[PDB]
């Protein structure tokens, strides 16, 4: 595999997305690393997917809502980086409040 | 020309008169005081003030005043005169000022130990809260990752004792023995935090304590496993006058040798650290809070009891029986806990912090305790307290600045003064070390953005390394440049009693550790501790353990939702 | 058969130091708060609110197994076999009434009051 | 007083007569000798024996005999005389006494080298069982992560050579010239284990190994891939003479300078350390064990063959591809593995460490052996010769003392014994190096608590460093302060030549790590290793490959099921 | 997301959670890690459904019986100790022989 | 749980197993580490259902095919190697060529 050290801590944020959808089956608010989880994995799995920059970014805003998530963690966040392998290559993906 | 407050706060951050909410919780901080003059705010980036003849000069270093980093505007948090806004500036590894930075030749007001020059590096101090890094005095070194967990939360310096994973260490927080003392002192130069090894008090004899205080210890242990006799004390403390150093104590909560008063007798009215002092953790059953009243007394609090919650009651039984080695099936083990878990006492020790009687709060990592959420605890109670008995007579009409300023003080500047490193760490004045803590107002007390240590980053929040920038995910705390080759032992220091300095521990433990004696330790009380100078009345029914102070009943409900948990953390 | 890492212990009690005298007293706990002593404790130097003949604990430890500790609660009465301590019987510590050696028991013994 | 056995064991732990089932293996030990007078058992905790004026003492540590540690009241599992029941003591990271701990001055029968005093710390050896750290004499320093991975199977000992992922290095444990040997001496000060470098045994000259002997090594290693021809070994053995340190042979598979006769004659009775004896490894193909039958031979294994299971005949035909980069086209690659992978030997080899004729145990990590399960593979080979063979002419009636005993020493003592570091590390002994591992015997062999390392703990199992005890999950393996700091290389020894001692390598060199020399390499024999003196007949057959001892065929048939590793692994 | 180094380690028991009930969806008999992995999950996952130390505690010892894991497991398992974020923090949650 | 190393990195090799069957529904052609991935975990888990060597080797090559990966995946994979615990112990598990 020679699995770079970017590509082994791409796991762990991997792990909290199943946690993230698994507590959204049950009916859960989530809280701020498990919405930055599953919003980030919709990013890496667009760029997989070969998604161009601009359809992650308002797809990545298109998955929860105020009501999905806990009182206050839209407040928390004005914005979600995190860089994803593009066909092209590496790219970032900045979504300004997805809430 | 005038601008608005709004988009002034966009920008350069808040001023006098505007109140920031800490988190989730119900507390807001007040600004007290702005030290600059409008119009000349000093900000480093992309055609900002900080350029080349403009808040830098072509001066030398050598002009004592010029920087090696400065914040630039920040709101303080500190206990002695905290709740301000302005330029903090780090020279040599101390805080050289606080005030306004930039140039003097061109801009009014510059204050005269405070210059951006050649030598500076900016942090962005807007938006932010800039306060003094925690220190725990209950550190069991069961495991050195601890610390990792302690630096991710804002403690930056330990002060405890042990070996490893041993019952021995997993119990009593001890380096016996000048062996053991070399060993851990040399262990330490692989750790990012300062810390203070404490020596085995137990001992009728003078010269056994004497061999651990040339060894390098900060001061004595004394545990009921080891045995918490009259005498045990009476020369731990004997050795404490002679050596100025501090004696912590884990009282015998059998009543064995005698009762509390029989302990505070062969005190003799000498400064003494109490650890524990609600009883979850150990001492003289029932009446330990009773220890709190005296004034040469300097109480501190383990902190899995503090905030108090629902569940509380149900986990301390269980937990009990590992510590302390205790069997579940044998009743003097078993009916000895029933009545070390009163729920009483941790309601009262939740609303002792608020009146101001509990000076300090430590932990017991690892051992009835948790190091990654003391700082995290302490803002919980706060805001359980304000809900519950509302603001204080001394507290101001509307801000709740006097209780977060009491709440952190039992954290930064109170712990300092009982080890005796104020003069070296716990607040953020002028002359002082720079071991300073930075979060933002709506992660504060959980989780901080950095971690500065002697004018360096030893921890901070990282993102992906290889990616265009620090902000992107996973972001998960690392170890930075302070914490990496042999600036992680400079940025740190070994603290050790004067004996040891003058007898050259240095050099003889070969510590290329930074390595500074404990003083004051003796000659201080509770009234040198800040914000929390209070020695009430006290009465405590032995039956029932009700509390009792100034004949008033001290207790409160307790709670369910606390302040920041699920909301932040994960796990 | 056993189960994995259990211990096949054989079918016999373990004796306990015998061929040392034994001294039975009464002690009572007079304080409202519970008092619990352990094995190696010295029984002389203990709180003075429990009421016992103190005279009769000179250098003389509990009579039960090392470790373990009895515990009394505030009023109750408990009879309590005591052991003289071995070696050279030299304590020290616990409140500086004695501090020294309690084995000189020259025929009736005496020294050392109070 | 009488109290049965039951409360005695669920407080104190076994005693004389009682037997302890290692795991779930058939394996049974039963305590030979209780070192204690009953009545006085040491043991630290809330109103214990170990207090002060009971168990504590007020002399100084100066008076020989105070120790910086006590493991209170452990089963011991020693080859020279263990399955004993004592109080253990640690002083100066030596083992200071074996038998009863505690207060002379105030208890009967107290050990003279064994007193706690005010610089001892416990450790809880009730219910748990203690030895000596293993040995691992064919280590390829292919990676550094290697030696976690031992130190978690109770590993804290290296024996081999390399640089790093070089195929050089992956077929062959050499660190090859004094500038290879310098840099990874230098190296080796970033691991928390013992090394002992091995340098190349191939030369006509004796020079170039005078320059490895005098620049720090503890040996000289042959290999087939840098020619195992005669004077290879002829030169390497008269070096290894007059240097006092142990020649490792990997003798020539391809049978191309001479037959196993050949190298026996070239071997000129001197003393010499054999890698896989049994022939996956190496070793002129097919009658390599033959070997095993002279004296002056010290016999090891790899373990992979370790225990002899139904799949490992297929495994094998794949793995000896990548070891020694041979094509699975070109013919001459392929058929002289066919002979390679014998699997009469396979069964024999495990039979003859029952009888005591293979000597040791080694690994020859990431080049066909794995170094996280020695401890493992030599409990689990133990299961199967008990559960085919059955207990021994010499091995008790009621207990299977005797076959554990054989068993450990090939790992501990036997290992230590070959590469002149009897004295240091091997057994628990007094005098010697503190070097133990401490585990449940549930978790006997496979998952150790604690491992000790100079007297201090070096690697332990440890939970969330955050959680108010060491025991909550998650519980994975992390570096305690004895692999922390300074400390890390205090604790571990780099072990070399005399020569090189003398010359002052730990100068010239700038090793902060302890350097002892190795001595007693050449003059010792196969009756100087414990439990396995013996010197058998041997006939075996070439063309089925089928192996006689003493006219007997020596075989077992393969197991499917083995005791203890999917119950307790994951992966 | 700021994930502090407590957050980052309880990543990997929820990983071996996912194989611990798949491997019970196959029908096998779990291992010491799987069992103690499934039975410190519900420990979590109940503090963030917001249950309390007695339900969590009672319901840990109640997932499998000697019948669903392997012959021994019970006899090394006396007790299981896991930290859990509760509504109110940090609290431990001890099992005493949940087989 | 006591994990040791070994046990430790063999999580993150599963994470990445459930990304490769999750990519594999949706109908992608998977890559180097997602081809591996999935190729080494059907060992592991063929080592714990008590698969023979000879079993799990020509199981492992029989998972994917060429059309099942990316254009060249089968050109740099001559060679899988990977380790698993099975009933008698710890043994290699080499597939030569499974594309
Ligand atoms: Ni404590
Ligand atoms: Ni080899
Ligand atoms: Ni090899």
């Amino acid at each position: 595999m020679q699995l770079t050290p970017r590509e082994v801590e791409k796991l762990m944020i991997y792990t909290l997305s199943d946690v993230a959808f698994k507590r959204k089956a049950r009916g859960l608010k989530l809280n701020y690393p498990e919405a930055v989880s599953i919003i980030t994995v919709t990013a890496m799995e667009g760029a997989r997917d070969g998604k161009s920059v601009e359809d992650v970014m308002k797809e990545a805003s298109k998955v929860l809502t105020k009501d999905d998530v806990m009182d206050g963690v839209a407040d928390l966040i004005p914005n979600v980086q995190v860089e994803a392998i593009f066909t092209d290559g590496s790219r970032l993906v900045t979504v300004h409040d997805p809430i | 020309p005038q601008i608005s407050r709004q988009e002034y706060a966009g920008l350069f951050g808040p001023t006098t008169g505007d109140k920031i909410r800490l988190g989730d919780t119900n507390l807001f901080i007040e600004i007290e005081k702005d030290l600059r003059g409008y119009g000349e705010e000093s900000v480093y980036g992309g055609g900002k003030s900080l350029r080349d003849g403009m808040g830098a000069n072509n001066h030398l270093t050598r002009d004592n005043g010029v920087l090696d980093l400065v914040i630039t505007n920040v709101t303080i948090v500190d206990a002695r005169l905290g709740v301000i806004k302005a330029d903090v500036g780090i020279r040599d590894g101390k805080i050289a000022g606080i005030g306004k930075s930039g140039n003097p030749g061109v801009m009014d007001g510059v204050t005269p130990g405070l210059v951006v020059g050649v030598s500076t590096d900016a942090i962005s101090g807007e938006h932010l809260i800039l306060t003094a890094a925690g220190i725990d005095t209950h550190i069991h070194l069961i495991s050195p990752q601890q610390a990792y967990h302690a630096l991710s939360n804002g403690v930056a310096t330990f002060f405890g004792g042990g070996i490893g994973p041993t019952d021995g260490t997993n119990g009593t927080t001890v380096t016996p023995g000048p062996w053991n003392i070399r060993q851990m002192l040399r262990s330490v130069e692989g750790l990012p935090v300062n810390v203070g090894i404490l020596g085995k008090g137990n001992s009728y004899g003078r010269g056994p304590l004497l061999e651990q205080a040339i060894a390098g210890v900060v001061g004595y242990k004394v545990h009921e496993d080891w045995g918490a006799t009259a005498n045990a004390l009476r020369h731990s403390l004997r050795m404490a006058d002679e050596m100025d150093i501090q004696v912590s104590v884990h009282t015998d909560s059998l009543n064995e040798c005698g009762y509390v008063e029989d302990t505070i007798d062969a005190f003799e009215g000498r400064t003494i650290h109490t650890f524990h002092t609600e009883g979850a953790g150990g001492g003289h059953a029932p009446d330990i809070i009773r220890v709190a009243s005296q004034p040469n007394v300097l109480p501190s609090s383990t902190n899995p009891t503090l905030p108090y919650g629902v569940n509380s009651q149900a986990e301390l039984f269980d937990m009990i029986m590992v510590c302390h080695n205790l069997n579940p099936n044998v009743p003097a083990d078993v009916s000895f806990a029933e009545s070390r878990v009163r729920p009483e006492t941790i309601a009262a020790e939740n609303v002792l912090h608020d009146m101001g009687v509990i000076s300090m709060f430590s932990s017991d990592s690892q051992a009835m305790g948790r190091v990654g959420e003391n700082w995290l605890r302490v803002m919980q109670t706060a805001n359980a307290m304000k809900a519950s008995r509302g603001k204080l007579p001394e507290d101001a009409p509307g801000n709740d600045n006097f209780r977060v300023l009491r709440y952190v003080a039992k954290i930064t500047i109170n712990p300092a003064i009982a080890q005796g490193v104020s003069h070296v760490i716990g607040s953020v004045e002028v002359g002082k070390m720079a071991d300073l803590v930075l979060w933002d107002p709506r992660f504060f007390g959980a989780k901080p953005k950095m971690v500065i240590k002697g004018g360096m980053i030893n921890w901070a929040a990282m993102g992906d390394p290889n990616a265009s920038l620090p902000t992107p995910q996973p972001v998960f705390y690392r170890p930075m440049f302070g914490a990496m080759g042999k600036t992680m032992q400079d940025t740190c220091v070994t603290f050790v009693s004067q004996a040891a300095l003058d007898d050259g521990v240095k050099e003889k433990a070969g510590l290329d550790r930074q390595v500074i004696a404990v003083k004051n330790c003796r000659t201080i009380s509770k009234h040198d501790l800040v914000r929390n100078d209070q020695t009430p009345n006290i009465e405590v029914d032995p039956e029932t353990f009700a509390v009792k102070v100034d004949g008033v009943h001290a207790t409160c409900e307790p709670i369910d939702t606390a302040a920041m948990n699920q909301r932040y953390f994960f796990g | 058969n056993t189960p994995l890492g259990g211990c096949i212990l054989a079918d016999t009690p373990i004796t306990f130091n015998e061929n040392k005298p034994v001294t039975k007293v009464k002690v009572r706990n007079t304080g409202d708060r519970p008092i619990q002593v352990g094995s190696h404790f010295h029984f002389f130097e203990v709180n003075r609110a429990l009421e016992f003949d103190r005279a009769a604990a000179y250098g003389k430890r509990l009579n039960i197994s090392s470790t373990t500790a009895i515990r009394f609660e505030p009023g109750d009465e408990t009879e309590v076999p005591l052991i003289p301590f071995g070696g050279k019987q030299t304590l020290y510590g616990f409140n500086n009434l004695v501090d020294g050696w309690t084995g000189e028991g020259v025929v009736p013994n005496s020294e050392r009051p109070d």
